[PDB]
RNA sequence: AGCCAGGAUGUUGGCUUAGAAGCAGCCAUCAUUUAAAGAAAGCGUAAUAGCUCACUGGUCGAGUCGGCCUGCGCGGAAGA
């Protein structure tokens, strides 16, 4: 298209297919004349140049002779186009060699044939904008792309799969099959479900099982669509696309079907989001509506999905892109209306032992007389090392001195949890704590649990400010991929951030990089990314161990709240 | 450019001309280091 | 540092040594490899010998004025970069080898190593006696 | 054809073959994979560093294959394993910086001859000295 | 001054050891290998290739290079 655009060529434009893409590419109509001096284009096969009509858009042509302009480039591409024709059956090569000129028709069918296979495609120039080349490119879908039966049937699976399960020939008479393809929405009913029937006849109020989820769906109110705009169908056939109001819960991808169909279809894989952002609305106690809207959007695009970590409550909000986030976020302000802007995520921090290890204790005077018992407990804190364990506590029991009762021994380590689980520092858990316990002090009538867990409190505390132990950010396993002519940028855009680097990898197609990179930092690293690289790399979170890193921050979310 | 009323040759590139007796540093890899008046 | 003094000292410096061992070399600057050639001219130290200064002070007049007191032909403009190694044990050693083999590969180019000949009138190397 | 033509000293010396994970990131022009990595420096990787420092070069061959005369056993490896003391310049002026003697450089004459040579085996041999000598301190022999 | 070009293959340095690369941090380390090797010049400095700190050989025919003092000038120097 645009071929009406300055810097138009149409060779270069094949050559950068062939080349980059992979495909090898046949003209079908070529152009004639430049960018401003488009008048049409010139077909292969019938010979014509189909000049269009400038006075009416479009709608009318001309047929010419094709001028001696471009008649010889013209004969080289078309007879490219007979030898690439006659790679479909020995019947063409062996005539074409033979020196008589092929039929049109055989032609016509030899390169649908190749088209059906994928070996080539089929090129054809116009640009829309100057009215011109759009008929041509809709006469070569009817001659050349496939109808639902131009293809064998589509397969699938049936009692967890077998030799030919399903081999469903697109027809009015076998049991109804379908895909539904898309979701979308619609404020007056709540659902919008596009399906396309594969093979079968489904009608207005038929009922239909829903294979992968096993549950029934009745088909309220299919139609078809005219973009926005929808027109009452009492009936769908076998190949057609259509939309279908009344589905309350099918997801995208899930097969449509009448009992004894197949179960799963093919349409099982979904991209992962690479953009995630929190939102929080203005008045903060719209919290409900939101979370309606999200959850719609979220149900009907399999790649916006919306999980509120539960350290915070933040609602994360995760996409493709910036601009896809806040098409998310301006569309819930104008249709089921909200006022929300998006922000950065918090924090989630851990800790480790700075290597200080002690013997620490803790006690209170807790006998008055009056009261009955007391508790002391003699503990001993060490790291193991950072990234060893899943259990990041750990406890090797060795009471010696002053051995508790021997009913709750081993039930002195799930009492240590309730300050490791949560909050010790700023609000954020621990891990490789290890306690050791070796020493105490008891009285063997009625040993208080909840109050001897008060001295191991304290002996943490002071334990912890004793130790002057360290704050251990979230750094995480990011694998890019880019053409080996970015490495020198995106290598150092990760230097200029606080990030590591692993891997010295080059692919076929590319090189994988791979580097170790803060949370807090590199917030929208994606679309940088794409700013960088020409929208030409991806990447992926592992989620790899924490490790330590020098930060202003991780006092400042403590000094906030001073002690 | 820069119009400070002391030039110097900032780094090895850098020449000093005397175009219409305005004394001016011209440098051929940076255009940084351009200056007009002595 | 190639003044007046140091340059009429080493052109007598530099002729002595091939007026006491073997002929020496030439090596033009036209195109050396990282490793290719300084592996090569490494080589050509170890077998020609330790003792050859591979510097050159060849001047067409340091050459006619200090070399041309014996063997003349030396004071013949070397118009060309120079590397020198001589030989210790004989006439044609190993070091003459490596500079023939050094004008078509592993190095720039090695000027024909014409090198210095005591007769001056034999092109032929020296396997007279046909045996 | 051309020599190595990709000359990075991103290899981590002798050990394991190929050890990109520590090397870094960042030289990833390369076009090594796991074709290249275990074909003739797995199989000579033994007499030249057993626990010490030999870098590698790779001497990538533009004939699509890898083969080449290899550069012989590290004299960086010779001081590091007939010393006992490991360390060198950084704290070079504060404590040890390594051990070299005479029997050092006797071993890396006696071994590194072969293909890191220069215009003698005793200039290889001094080369091996100053490679144990210059890092900063040297044991009294 | 102008032109025909050459600087490691013990050397991810023995290295702040996850190298920070024959020219990041870095310690210092002619490191024989020399028309050259400084473990540091702008390119990628985190790295090759191909121009190349520095340095010289070959060409090429009379002056050249920087400083110090002094005279007289130049810019700095825009108002009703
Ligand atoms: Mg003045
Ligand atoms: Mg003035
Ligand atoms: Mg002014
Ligand atoms: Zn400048």
């Amino acid at each position: 298209n645009k071929m009406d655009r300055m810097g138009a060529n149409f060779l270069k434009v094949v050559n950068q297919i062939k080349t980059r893409l992979g495909a090898n590419p046949v003209p079908l109509q070529l152009a004639i004349g430049a960018e401003e001096h488009f008048t049409g284009v010139v077909d292969l096969v019938k010979m014509k140049a189909i000049n269009w009509n400038d006075a009416d858009q479009g709608v009318t042509f001309e047929y010419e002779d094709i001028p001696a302009d471009m008649v010889e480039l013209a004969n080289e591409w078309h007879q490219n186009l007979i030898e690439s024709a006659a790679e479909a059956s020995e019947e063409l090569m062996e005539k074409y060699l033979g020196g008589e000129e092929l039929t049109e028709a055989e032609i016509k069918g030899a390169l649908r044939q190749r088209v059906l296979n994928n070996e080539i495609i089929l090129v054809t120039c116009g640009s829309a904008f100057k009215n011109k080349g759009v008929q041509a490119m809709l006469d070569a879908v009817i001659d050349y792309l496939p109808s639902p039966v131009d293809v064998p049937a589509i397969n699938g699976i049936l009692d967890d799969g077998k030799d030919t399960p399903a081999e469903r020939h697109a027809s009015d008479d076998e049991p109804f099959s379908a895909l539904a393809f898309k979701i979308a929405t619609d404020p007056f009913v709540g659902n919008l479900t596009f399906f396309r029937v594969y093979s079968g006849v489904v009608n207005s109020g038929d009922t239909v099982l829903n294979s992968v989820k096993a549950a029934r769906e009745r088909f309220g109110r299919i139609v078809q669509m005219h973009a926005n705009k929808r027109e009452e169908i009492k009936e769908v056939r076998a190949g057609d696309i259509a939309a279908a109001i009344g589905l309350k819960d099918v997801t995208t991808g899930d097969t449509l079907c009448d009992p004894d169909a197949p179960i799963i279809l093919e349409r099982m894989e979904f991209p992962e989001p690479v953009i995630s952002i929190a939102v929080e609305p203005k008045t903060k106690a719209d919290q409900e509506k939101m979370g309606l809207a999200l959850g719609r959007l979220a149900k009907e695009d399999p790649s916006f999905r919306v999980w509120t970590d539960e350290e915070s409550n933040q609602t994360i909000i995760a996409g493709m892109g910036e601009l896809h986030l806040d098409i998310i976020v301006d569309r819930m302000k104008r249709e089921f209306n909200v006022e929300a802007n998006v922000g950065k995520p918090q924090v989630a921090y851990r800790e480790t032992i700075r290597q200080k290890v002690t013997d620490v204790e803790g006690k209170h005077a807790k006998q008055s007389g009056g009261r009955g018992q007391y508790g002391h407990v003699v503990i001993d804190m060490y790291p193991l090392e950072p990234g060893s364990n899943p259990k990041g506590y750990e406890f090797i029991n060795d009471i010696k001195g002053g051995v508790i009762p021997g009913e709750y021994i081993p039930a002195v380590d799930k009492g240590i949890q309730e300050q490791l689980k949560a909050g010790p520092l700023a609000g954020y858990p621990v891990v490789d704590m290890g306690i050791r316990l070796h020493f105490g002090s008891y009285h063997d009538v009625d040993s208080s649990e909840l109050a001897f867990k008060l001295a191991a409190s304290i002996a943490f505390k002071e334990g912890f400010k004793k130790a002057k132990l360290v704050l251990l950010e979230p750094i995480m396993k990011v694998e890019v991929e880019t053409p080996e002519e970015n490495t020198g940028d995106v290598i150092g855009d990760l230097s200029r951030r606080r990030g590591m680097l692993k891997g010295q990898e080059s692919e076929v197609t590319g090189v994988k990089i791979h580097a170790e990179v803060p949370l807090s930092e590199m917030f929208g690293y994606a679309t940088q990314l794409r700013s960088l690289t020409k929208g030409r790399a991806s990447y992926t979170m592992e989620f790899l161990k924490y490790d330590e890193a020098p930060s202003n921050v991780a006092q400042a979310v403590i000094e906030a709240r001073g002690k | 450019m820069k119009v400070r009323a002391s030039v110097k040759k900032l780094c090895r590139n850098c020449k000093i001309v005397k175009r219409d007796g305005v004394i001016r540093v011209i440098c051929s890899a940076e255009p940084k280091h351009k200056q007009r008046q002595g | 540092m190639a003044l007046n003094l140091q340059d009429k000292q080493a052109i007598v410096a530099e002729v002595s040594e091939v007026a006491k061992g073997a002929l020496s070399a030439v090596v033009a600057d036209s195109r050396g490899v990282t490793v290719d050639k300084m592996t090569e001219l490494r080589k050509a130290g170890r077998e020609a010998g330790v003792y050859m200064r591979v510097v050159r002070n060849t001047l067409l007049r340091r050459a006619v004025e200090g070399t041309p007191f014996e063997c003349l032909k030396d004071a013949f403009v070397g118009p060309t970069l120079i590397a020198y190694s001589m030989e210790h044990p004989g006439a044609a050693a190993r070091l003459f080898k490596e500079f023939a083999k050094a004008n078509a590969k592993f190095e720039v180019k090695a000027a024909a190593f014409e090198g210095e000949l005591i007769p001056a009138s034999q092109i032929d190397r020296l396997a007279t006696l046909p045996t | 054809a051309k020599k190595v033509q990709a000359y990075v000293k991103l290899q981590v010396a002798a050990g394991m073959a190929n050890p990109s994970p520590p090397v870094g990131p960042a030289l990833g022009q390369q076009g090594v994979n796991i074709m290249e990595f275990c074909k003739a420096f797995n199989a000579k990787t033994d007499s030249i560093e057993k626990g010490l420092p030999i870098p590698v070069v790779i001497t990538v061959y533009a004939d699509r294959s890898f083969t080449f005369v290899t550069k012989t056993p590290p004299a960086a490896v010779l001081l590091k394993k007939a010393a006992g003391i490991k360390s060198g310049s950084g704290k070079p002026n504060k404590d040890k910086v390594g051990k070299i003697s005479r029997a050092q450089l006797q071993e890396i004459a006696q071994t590194k001859a072969a293909d890191m040579t220069g215009a003698d085996i005793e200039a290889m041999t001094r080369s091996i000295e100053g490679t144990a000598r210059s890092m900063g301190l040297v044991v009294e022999d």
